[PDB]
């Protein structure tokens, strides 16, 4: 990790709340489909990385995530990210795709501060639950480990660094449009 | 089954698939015998084994191989499965090996996959046959990067079996001295639908896919298409403008593209402007399951699960020499648009999976569809490109080819 | 299979039913090929699309359809899969549509699934038939709201198929001048068991299911059952006193149901007392997987899916002019005991589910299930009552009935 | 929403444990069979709602949810709740029914207040995990939406409203029969 | 199929299997009904149903089970299936019980599943035949301790089909005068597998498992191998030292075992040192689903479900009169290494799993796999044990015999 | 249960994070393969539980668990942990076996003190993600019922008692290798 070899600790606990309620905030929006109040939760120089992770024998459980150089599920820009919202609010506009349906459980939280005021490093859990047409089901779980930093709007925070570690060899879905 | 009514399935001159290729099991148990165990199937790219013993898992069809590079510096392509009692022999993605050893009782194996010691031998086996008894090999071939295998010894060579296909997929493997390196990583998602659904297809609007489009800008086109002569090929191509550009790959990568050093030069080893810098967005399929879109540089494998389920493996590739910065934007972008995330791609999943779900039906089943699209409209002595090439690029002669190829393949016991 | 072995599935006089028919794939795909291709299909109700150019998808055995009001309000039910590559033309569960675009290709489509559009026919087709290429229609035909289809161009009309069951179906759909309006939302869960285990059946015991019941009261009876001349549907019900009023339905719903004008006057529209309000609960089922309970008042389609699932679409039909309070308890009620989440139908699901799973096994497929109960005990001319009527209502009449028009529908080329 | 365009916030933290503590206790009466227990949890005024959902296109997205003179999966008055205890009560006494093994995992709890002392409004999150006979399975999630009414009682408060959003268009088990 | 080309499925002399006996869909339903449904299956141990009307549910094969101790003491083994429409008829997986009601519609069993009472049959059945609709009863046998039924009224006698195995299963089974109870509680898990991997096999070196053994440690070996005549049974064990004390069962297991009263004393009834106390681990198989390992002393049924899917169900046998914290320790070391969690079979379990995943392949069920091992090493006389015996323990001739039992039952229509 | 017929309750809310932090953080090394540092976590006198589960009739619920001289899940000392331990370290140095992907969502954390300074009686939720080689994946729920102790370890706590109530009849999966 860094920052996660040793035992957070201890906070807050209404820093604690803080964050989780930030979190399920979130998710309120992200299962909302309230998109649009979403993306502006993401810091201009958000970094949102998912690498693609490999099934490897143990001694090199190691080599199991793609470094930064290489092909991810996810590398966004706050440029690249700026152009999916686009893609969303294009869809609900002129479009005939059905809406799909989402939860977000967030759990284990923990809390390690860091250099500047302001920035707050952080490991959660996950489970997201998305079925959407009649029947299509699929599970994801893993863990996002973000960069916060304080912020003067009303929700607080912003992201400025997002990596998310999918619990997922090959990517049991069929597609990943919606956002951890 | 039978010889006369699987040619039934499919009426070329006529445009009419019968639904059924799409659903049927004993079918799909057919393309299994009789087109991917006598086909050139795609396991890779060169660059994800650069070192001695350096191996990578896959499929050809549903059997599991290992790939792995020897110290000759070859590429040795076996069956994934210990013959003692079928165990898996290597059991990572990737990894570098000195040797393989079957881990449920002992049988071990050398780089590649040779029988060479079973413990005790001594003891049992009175005279055991080391080389029978070592995994099925698969014939390697290599395409200016692009690892290939097939199983039958009596397959023809991969180049006549390209025949001129190898013209249009220089377009991405040969534009440069220094051959072209694949950017490590391969996407892996799952996709129910029928593997040729994918390869047909995909995103064959050579009219929506819009909403991704949109993506790119910060806010009725010329081109042609090409039909393989033999082995059910095809590829489809633009001339000149944004969509590359802007849209897509965005700025630099099409600057990289059309104009500039690495795309005049260098491209001109093609031996024509326009055949390396007027190009933009190009399809290519190479029968049966090898995808990649030259100019985006996405490539993919389909594999197929039943004949209702495909995994679609999925890498990125670059000019070897590129700068940093540009081989850096291949990655961001491709993955921005051709991935499972993609803003196109996450689309063309969606669908397919529809189309699939509605063959459930007994009515869904019974009519065929209709690929009658843009019949007649080749020449076949092109001043430029070889083959079967039609002028007006929305048509389905490369798509009526595939299928044809398919019928030729699924009908033939023997080589036609 | 073979028209002779199918036959010998279910022994009618001796009452043997073969659980291989609940279990066997090919069983199964003639099913859908000589039941649900040549039956009239409960698709829904007419106030569910009230106004021209609304929708609701559901299905025909395993054939997506769009069932849409058309601007001579009309109902168009064609197959939901575009003909050019069978994508789903239409994607919600329900709404209004002004013209229908499959997303995959541009290939338009009116209000009724006629191809009226494809982009640039100029370029490419030369000439297409836009008729040929629309989807497959059903034909569409209503009974007293219900709606229904049959793909059969040769099917018998309606009326006819119905015969004399509409006798038992105006208990619930005509009983007032104004009709019959159903309750907007429709309820589905999917239930892993044959179809012709839940339409048989359900809830048989025309002995507990008791836990239901005392959910109702706040702490042996008389009746008949009628079987169908000809196309296998049936119906069985009481006469006089609690289970509708206490248990099911409560106070309120029986007050309508039996006494005051509601009941009297309009439901003496059926020229019949006893007939309007000495009536209680019914079961009635129409061939194939159409079923409701008047006097409760949800209806169900059974969607087949394997032989091995079935989906449950249900929802609830009130008298239309019927008092809001009154129209209000149908809607807590039935929801409260026929749902999935229903304090009685919650049971029925558990059940069948074992019951399929058992027949897994190779013994519990061998003998065959006893349907012997009460032979011979209808007459076939009561004064009041059309068809075929037993007097004790405890029997298995319908339900032999319902197997063997199946049998008949099975075994046929062509119409009887 | 109403109560939820815009974020909680902040409580508590007294109030948010006291809440999340009410849910664990409430999940552990549900997955532990103890139901005589749980349904006095219920304030006599107790609506109980699920409504039915629908796969619709993007720009309908409004029109998902079953509105309240249209049939839902659940409505419930207090008395058709006691009705419903009578019938887990009876299954219990005389029948040969087998017993059914749940898990209700709790959490993106957010609380707003309304108007009386007295009564909080609610947002959590859901998973519910239901295995029962050898092999069955089915998952659920989706958002509870309560009013919470405080209470003399040892549990503290009482559910008045609760309103249950699946994330499931299609209901994927075979039955509801047990409690979100 | 075909009697003649099943038989190619197998070679004995000469030692190779075909792959596809493991996957092939209707060769499966073929086992069910010549393999399950004629031979001795293993459904528990008597401990598990002391009391009268004591029962505990189970499989022979893919048919559900009821197992009930009767007023007699004896042991009534009946098809778990309502005969009316084939509900479960018990529901928990163990229990106590005066009769059976089916839940369904109300027939009532008694202890030994007799269909003795259905509501008015009054009213309904002119005479029903209530012993013709009782399920399917099964000849019920007991060994020792270990209950066993078989459907065919013809089978031979257990006793007979076990044949000279009962002299090997004595190992665990007869060593002391008060018999055997079975520790309570019976794990089970799923494994999709085939069948007869599990069965072969399980755990076959009879070279590493290696982590498992360094568990037990707080940091080439002799013994012999016995096939059956006649019905495909085997077993294969060690002579003096670790491996069973250090590693396995450690310390106290192995006193036991081997030295002192109880194993000296008590494990004379076998007449013979060696054969009681000089054991060490032991193998044992008994066809075609009966599995244990006297000295670690896990019993399992593998229950079949796909061709591709097995469930393990395992509990544990101890000496009925051996001292409580010996008991203890067989309880504890059982399931630290031979659960589905245990330090051993953890492993065996993900083996079989690819190995039935591999075989989703074309090529891979193309080839036979290799059992040659250590052939012609078969003296049937032993001085001390009868049968067939192996002096070299390293070999596959029990597999090769199992192999051959399956044949043999695979291709008769009769009993040969 | 004892100590859980009755409602918690209140603490903490010091204490409630508390505890929290140590399950996330227990799950943080499970996840991430840090066996090592997970075993010392264990009393010395740990007593890791899992009892078996069966599908009985509703009146008799009551018979569901294995009881303590009946075959486990599992039943282990300190000294067969160990040994486990030793099973997972071997395969990593010298074995080909490839490494498995685990998420343990941990939710509905309960706290009651007990005898001793020291000790405290837990109830927990569970949901456990398990995706290995390609596609593989199950996912099981429960309840842990852990008693905690004190300790002097920059961890703070000692798991003493673990008992892993599983909501599970027959084991879903084709082996248990992870650890709850
Ligand atoms: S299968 Fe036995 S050596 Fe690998
Ligand atoms: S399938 Fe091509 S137009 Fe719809
Ligand atoms: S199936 Fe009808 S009595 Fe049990
Ligand atoms: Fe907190």
């Amino acid at each position: 990790a860094d920052v996660f070899l040793r035992k957070p600790a201890p906070v807050a606990p209404e820093l604690q709340h803080e964050v989780e309620q930030f979190y399920y905030w979130e998710a309120k929006l992200l299962n909302d489909r309230r998109f649009e109040e979403w993306f502006a939760l993401l810091a201009e120089d958000i970094h949102y990385f998912m690498p693609i992770r490999t099934t490897r024998i143990m001694r090199d459980s190691r080599l199991e995530y793609s470094g930064s150089r290489e092909y991810a599920h996810f590398d966004d820009d706050a440029t690249m990210m700026k152009g999916r919202l686009r893609k969303i609010t294009s869809d609900v506009s002129w479009s005939e795709n059905p809406a799909s349906r989402t939860r977000h459980l967030v759990s284990n939280v923990m809390i390690v501060g860091a250099e500047a005021e302001g920035e707050y490093e952080i490991s959660s859990a996950f489970i997201v639950y998305r079925n959407r047409l009649e029947r299509q089901l699929d599970i994801f779980a893993g863990e996002r480990r973000d960069t916060l930093r304080r912020n003067t709007s009303e929700a607080g925070f912003e992201i400025v660094n997002r990596t998310i570690l999918i619990d997922q060899s090959t990517i049991l879905a069929n597609n990943l449009s919606f956002f951890f | 089954w039978n010889t006369s009514e699987i040619e039934a399935l499919f009426d070329e001159h006529a445009g009419r698939i019968d639904p059924r290729i799409y659903t049927d099991e004993d079918l799909y148990q057919l393309e299994l015998e009789r087109v991917f165990a006598r086909s050139w199937l795609l396991l890779g790219h060169e660059t994800q084994i650069r070192k001695p013993g350096d191996y990578i898992t896959t499929y050809m069809g549903e059997d599991p191989v290992v790939v792995v590079r020897q110290k000759d510096a070859s590429i040795a392509v076996f069956l994934n499965q210990c013959r003692h009692r079928g165990m898996r022999i290597c059991r990572a993605d990737a990894g570098n090996a000195k040797a393989f050893t079957c881990s449920y009782h002992g049988w071990a194996y050398d780089t590649a996959g040779n029988l060479v010691n079973v413990p005790y031998e001594a003891e049992s086996f009175a005279c055991l046959n080391k080389k029978e008894w070592s995994p099925l090999k698969a014939r390697v071939e290599t395409y200016k990067g692009l690892i290939f295998a097939n199983w039958d010894e009596n397959a023809v060579d991969l180049d006549t079996y390209l025949g001129e296909a190898k013209f249009y997929m220089d377009h991405m493997l040969d534009r440069t001295e220094a051959g072209t390196e694949a950017i490590p990583g391969v996407q892996k998602w799952v996709i129910p639908c029928n593997w040729k659904f994918a390869a047909e297809q995909f995103c064959s609007d050579m009219t929506s896919h819009l909403s991704g489009i949109l993506a790119g800008l910060p806010e009725p086109t010329v081109g042609k298409q090409y039909r393989a002569s033999w082995g059910g090929h095809g590829s489809g191509f633009y001339v000149g403008d944004p969509n590359l550009m802007l849209a897509i790959m965005g700025p630099k990568v099409t600057s990289y593209w059309t104009e500039g050093p690495a795309s005049e030069k260098a491209a001109e080893r093609l031996g024509s402007v326009e055949r390396g810098s007027k190009l933009m967005v190009e399809h290519m399929t190479v029968f049966p399951t090898c995808s990649f879109l030259p100019g985006i540089n996405t490539v993919r494998t389909w594999h197929p699960r039943g004949p209702n389920e495909v995994e679609v493996w999925a890498f990125t590739v670059v000019d070897a020499d590129a700068p940093d910065d540009i081989k850096e934007e291949f990655r961001r972008q491709t993955l921005r648009t051709f991935s499972a995330g993609g803003v196109f791609e996450q689309d063309d999943g969606e669908n397919w999976v529809e189309i699939q779900h509605i063959l459930r039906g007994h009515k869904a089943r019974s009519r065929p569809f209709n690929a009658e699209m843009s019949m007649d409209q080749t020449v076949d002595n092109d001043p430029v490109y070889p083959g079967r090439i039609s002028n007006n690029v929305y048509s389905e002669e490369a798509a009526r080819g595939l299928y044809a190829h398919w019928l030729r393949m699924m009908t033939s016991p023997d080589w036609d």
